[PDB]
RNA sequence: UCCUCCGCAUAAGCCUGCGUCAGAUUAAAACGAACUGACAAUUAACAGCCCAAUAUCUACAAUCAACCAACAAGUCAUUAUUACCCUCACUGUCAACCCAACACAGGCAUGCUCAUAAGGAAAGGUUAAAAAAAGUAAAAGGAACUCGGCAAAUCUUACCCCGC
RNA sequence: AGCUACCUAAGAACAGCUAAAAGAGCACACCCGUCUAUGUAGCAAAAUAGUGGGAAGAUUUAUAGGUAGAGGCGACAAACCU
RNA sequence: GCUAAACCUAGCCCCAAACCCACUCCACCUUACUACCAGACAACCUUAGCCAAACCAUUUACCCAAAUAAAGUAUAGGCGAU
């Protein structure tokens, strides 16, 4: 059926799955705060 | 106080005192219709309806029976030439009902009557604007355009 | 805004001619 | 009472208000505390005022009455607190030698950056500090090489800024060749 | 479109500015200076480059050679990149054989 | 506060001014103007010198200058380097016709010797009490700095005190006993306030 | 779609997420169960108000005040004025020790005190 | 040392100045005039 | 006059997004305004945010739980001793709203209303050609249509292949 | 793994009639998507109208969590995993 | 005559030189930017492949501490490519 109506929001979902806690929880995840520190993102994370 | 650290309380520890607090007010003008005993000020986000209590009885010696408070939203919808978002600020609501009947009209803090001054005012650029354009006549419509400078 | 001075005045020379074209000096 | 949120009743409507000076820290470094103390709700019932007027001008859509009023108030109310400020300051490293009134230290955060981690109030000691302990003061191998590229990142801002402030100079000199000297 | 409606500003050459006054003093500094200094010591510039000369693969192995150690980590990467890409190109492609 | 981009465009109007906001929007980018530095030590001209115009309309005529403008190195000049600009115009009404000033660079004026009218030139120099004050060259006599109204507006000689100034005796005596007790201690004993109960150990980590 | 530039606020996200944040008021007691609040006295700042009658400092001060150099307090001044002059009339005196030094005012430590300089444990 | 061309206007105008008296766009449009006027001459 | 497909509320999401004043910027048309600037606003009782320790206790569903009969065998329970005198803080509360690039005929949990007390407008004006779309009616015949009774209408008989 | 496949924790929904026993029938809500027309840069990157299959069950469904690409998951369609 | 056209600055590039490195108060590893409670998990482990060898299967240059020269020499290698 019809699609482009994946994104169905919830907070919790979304500070979970790409959380500031969630990100530093592994060294690849505490990597990718890196790179977009690195690169100056305004938002590094969730 | 706002923006410090407060001392950590234990069971059997002294009183929490704050002698020159940096919590400022603003009592403002309530957008609709109030009950008369009612107050409505601005206060920092980080003061309680306890605080404003004990501030207004405290400095002002303002008896008062019920205070309530909300979080207001500010707008956070404007753009900048920079399509970035603007944030008007959030800013803390507080209600205070006044203790022994007593009332509170907000006043007129801007009479008409006053901001008029009978003393003449005699500034020599306003004073010659206002003389130059009632002294100059209009144009005549039998003269057709024609200067009106000339005596000729 | 590209270099040089010998486009610019040739095309001086013509803008010039133009002109005169358009109003011919008595 | 609620009187004292707003001007004297005579200055309603008054196109402008006079005021005297702020206080400046030398002329507050002569009071005492305790005179210091009541000047502060001196101050701040002035500047509670100053601050309701203000917001009331915003709702007439009119200009505030002497609006350099309200920053008298807070320079001399900023110039107090530092003369307190300057006298618990001293009053501490005489009694202390320590430089600043909260404790802290000097540590390496989980992104390899130096930080001044202040300390923060506890009833527990901190190898009991569940939530304390998850925290990580110490970074791992794979932090160095960003700290390179960070450090590689700051090298180059800092060079094109010195080098423009160099071409600046220059264009400078054509336009005014008599700085030669 | 595409070209300037006005004369640039006239071009101001000072012929005689002691850069230009004194331009090639020097260059014999070896043949009239009893050999004591190389002419080639005159040049000033990159390490990698005073008093040698070649062809862009050469020059890039010359840099990495010299200060690769000293290099950026992104401007090495690129160097690396470049040699490898320089290296299949000239050894690799083109007309002749 | 203050907001103003890096390369904003000082001019006549003050910044921040109704005609500088609608001049200089937060999204103009113009040319900069390039400005001669001089040092603060060496800036020699001041609002109420006399000064001798040299370049212009009113070359050889002496003003007092009205305005400093320092990150344009510019004088104004009162009532000289005029043009005429229309003011308080309408619809209905032409307006009246004012003489404007247009800023003079500062190689474009002359400070006047005090004795002799004349434009000198002057270098700053230290009296024997050590006061920094301005020598004609020529003539060696000291340029007294002008007198001009206080930015904020106010004549002290006329200053009368209101309801809520500190008169001068009061403002200035000193109550101060240096001791070693913080403000807290000092209040808490003025006021009797008295605490028996003692402040516990935390942990600070 | 979520906006991850606007600020997080406790307006937003479900009703447990809405009413765990703040907006930085001070705690003054806790839950007990039931959900019912305890507030405690002592956690709850008092406001030391002094008496302001017959007071003579006033907002502003008036314009006709003479300038005065500005000379930060330091350690060293407060010193001189508060702790030498008892110590320079006790060493003539002839009776001096480094036991009495308590005497002068020198505090061995801040345990104890009501109010300590460090760690700071007051209030501004 | 970046070069660009400059005087691109005055060869455009070469091949023009024999197409103004041809009809429609093949009269202004230089890709469609040069292949015209190589055909006329 | 005509629709009612709804509607109101909660949850989730969203975050000031048709309130006032001032602007003529604009709604796939249009000077009201969802766009611009300024000024206002949602007030806890609803909801969120909970709990001293150690040991110890907890065989007998639910279904009107009573008859009756079950299997797939089930959502709701303590005591003992010790400790404990205190009080109403904090946060959510607006809207014509969310996921679908859109002011999208789509997607979207629960309670109540069961046709409405709530919510809405299919026609910018005209004309009344063809072709096209959606319907209504049709002489006599009644599948002669067609790959096939597709569609429509009416509303029924028997059988075969495959798969229980 | 905010879609979807399967799973875990603890929830929710299922009128009326028949039979009263039901992976039983009729039939709403609800789930699905048989057939035809329309639509085909559409209202829609899979929809609309009618007609249909199911609708106390191997049912449908809100919430949080789990399995990750040399893999997952699959009543095997080489399905599904933004 | 419209739409347009024209501009010279903002800064930037490559070298040289020089080692590099911050700070008001408050907040921030839990759902970061959240004043305040019983925990105890902890870092290391050979790059691969495209590609070249006209397929491909061993093999196929990658700063590693002095410019030059010795030298593309000794030597290695489906003794092929290199
Ligand atoms: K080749
Ligand atoms: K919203
Ligand atoms: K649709
Ligand atoms: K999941
Ligand atoms: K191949
Ligand atoms: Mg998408
Ligand atoms: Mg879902
Ligand atoms: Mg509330
Ligand atoms: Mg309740
Ligand atoms: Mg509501
Ligand atoms: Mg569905
Ligand atoms: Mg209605
Ligand atoms: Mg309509
Ligand atoms: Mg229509
Ligand atoms: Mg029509
Ligand atoms: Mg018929
Ligand atoms: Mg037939
Ligand atoms: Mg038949
Ligand atoms: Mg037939
Ligand atoms: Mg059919
Ligand atoms: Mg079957
Ligand atoms: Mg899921
Ligand atoms: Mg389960
Ligand atoms: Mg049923
Ligand atoms: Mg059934
Ligand atoms: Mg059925
Ligand atoms: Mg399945
Ligand atoms: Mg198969
Ligand atoms: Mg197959
Ligand atoms: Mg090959
Ligand atoms: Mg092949």
């Amino acid at each position: 059926k019809a699609r482009g109506n994946e994104y169905q929001p919830s907070n919790i979902k979304r500070k979970n799955k790409h959380g500031w806690v969630r990100r530093l929880s592994t060294p690849a995840g505490v990597q990718v705060i890196l790179r977009r520190m690195l690169k100056g993102r305004k938002s590094l994370s969730h | 106080a706002r923006n410090v650290v407060y001392p950590l309380y234990r069971l059997g520890g002294p009183q929490l005192r704050v002698f020159r607090t940096n919590f400022f007010i603003q009592l403002v003008r309530p957008g609709v219709a109030q009950p008369e005993d009612t107050v409505q000020f601005r206060i920092p986000m980080e003061m309680t309806r306890v605080d404003l209590r004990n501030y207004l009885e405290g400095i002002y010696n303002v008896p008062v029976a019920a205070v309530r408070t909300r979080v207001q939203h500010g707008s956070n919808k404007r753009r900048d030439h920079r399509n970035v978002r603007i944030k008007k600020p959030d800013y803390k609501v507080a209600y205070v009902q006044l203790a022994h009947g007593q009332t509170f009209t907000f006043p007129d803090l801007f009479p008409e009557k006053d901001e008029s001054p009978e003393g003449s005012a005699a500034d020599d650029l306003y004073s010659m604007l206002e003389e130059e354009r009632q002294q100059r006549q209009s144009s005549d419509p039998r003269r057709g355009g024609v200067p009106s400078w000339f005596g000729l | 805004v590209k270099k040089g001075f010998r486009a610019a005045f040739r095309f001086q020379k013509e803008l010039e001619r133009q002109r005169l074209l358009r109003c011919p000096p008595p | 009472g609620l009187e004292e949120f707003f001007d004297d009743p005579k200055n309603w409507g008054q196109e402008k208000v006079k005021s005297g000076a702020a206080w400046t820290c030398q002329q507050l470094r002569n009071k005492s505390n305790e005179d210091l103390h009541k000047l502060w709700y001196v101050l701040l019932k002035e500047r509670n005022m100053l601050l309701t007027l203000e917001q009331e001008a915003k709702r007439q859509r009119l200009p505030m009455p002497s609006p350099e009023r309200l920053d008298k108030v807070v320079d001399s109310m900023d110039a107090l607190d530092k003369v307190v400020q300057e006298r618990e300051d001293a009053l501490r490293l005489l009694q202390t030698g320590q430089e600043r009134a909260r404790p802290g230290a000097w540590r390496r955060d989980i992104f390899g950056r130096i930080i001044w981690h202040k300390f923060k109030q506890w009833v527990i000691p901190w190898h009991l500090n569940k939530r304390y302990n998850r925290k990580r003061f110490f970074a791992l191998p794979y932090v160095d090489h960003f700290l390179r590229l960070e450090r590689e990142k700051r090298a180059r801002i800092k060079a094109r800024k010195e080098n423009l402030e160099r071409k600046k100079a220059k264009i400078l000199l054509k336009k005014f060749p008599h700085l030669a000297e | 479109i595409g070209i300037r409606l006005t004369l640039p500003p006239p071009k101001v050459v000072d012929r005689w500015n002691e850069k230009r006054a004194m331009f090639g003093v020097y260059d014999n500094i070896g043949i009239l200076g009893n050999f004591e200094k190389h002419p080639k010591e005159l040049i000033r510039g990159p390490i990698w480059l005073r008093g040698w000369k070649g062809n862009e693969l050469q020059r890039c192995i010359r840099k990495r050679k010299m200060v690769g150690s000293r290099m950026f980590a992104d401007d090495l990467h690129n160097l690396n990149k470049r040699i490898r890409y320089l290296y299949k190109h000239f050894n690799r492609h083109g007309k002749f054989r | 506060k203050v907001t103003l981009p890096p390369h904003y465009r000082y001019g006549m109007s003050p910044p921040g001014s109704v005609a500088d906001k609608r001049k200089n929007p937060p999204w103009i980018r113009r040319r900069p103007v390039v400005v001669e530095p001089i040092s603060d030590e060496d800036w020699y001209l001041f609002c109420g010198d006399t000064v001798e115009i040299l370049e212009g309309k009113d070359a050889g005529k002496q003003g007092k200058v009205v305005q400093v403008i320092r990150q344009r190195n510019w004088v104004v000049v009162g009532g000289l380097n005029t043009h005429y600009r229309y003011i308080g115009k309408t619809m209905d009404y032409r307006g009246t016709m004012i003489p404007s000033e247009a800023p003079l660079l500062h190689r474009q004026v002359k400070l006047v010797d005090p004795m002799d009218r004349k434009p000198t030139e002057i270098e700053w120099r230290f009296t024997e009490a050590g006061e920094r004050v301005r020598v004609s060259t020529r003539s060696g006599r000291i340029i007294p700095k002008p007198e001009f109204p206080r930015a904020d507006g106010i004549v002290p000689e006329t200053w009368i005190d209101g309801p809520k100034d500190t008169s001068v005796e009061d403002a200035l005596e000193r109550t101060y006993v240096p001791c070693l007790k913080t403000l807290q201690e000092e209040v808490m004993e003025a006021m009797g306030i008295k605490e028996t109960r003692k402040y516990k150990k935390v942990y600070w980590y | 779609g979520a906006d991850r530039m606007s600020k997080w606020t406790s307006k937003r996200g479900p009703r447990s997420f809405r009413g765990r944040k703040g907006r930085g008021a001070k705690g003054i007691g806790f839950l007990t169960s039931g959900w019912r609040f305890v507030q405690i006295k002592e956690m709850v700042p008092e406001f030391v108000v002094p008496d302001l009658t017959g007071f003579k400092l006033k907002p502003y001060v008036s314009y006709l005040a003479p300038e005065s150099e500005e000379t930060p307090l330091t350690a060293a001044q407060l010193f001189s004025e508060a702790v030498a002059p008892a110590i320079e009339k006790d060493f003539k005196d002839g009776t001096f020790d480094p036991d009495n030094l308590e005497k002068y005012g020198f505090e061995p430590t801040q345990e104890g005190k009501l109010f300590q300089l460090y760690p700071r444990n007051f209030l501004r | 040392l970046r070069n660009r061309v400059t005087d691109r206007y005055f060869r455009i105008q070469e091949v023009l100045k024999h197409a103004r008296h041809f009809r429609g766009r093949k009269n202004r449009c230089y890709r469609l005039a040069v292949r015209t006027v190589i055909r006329a001459f």
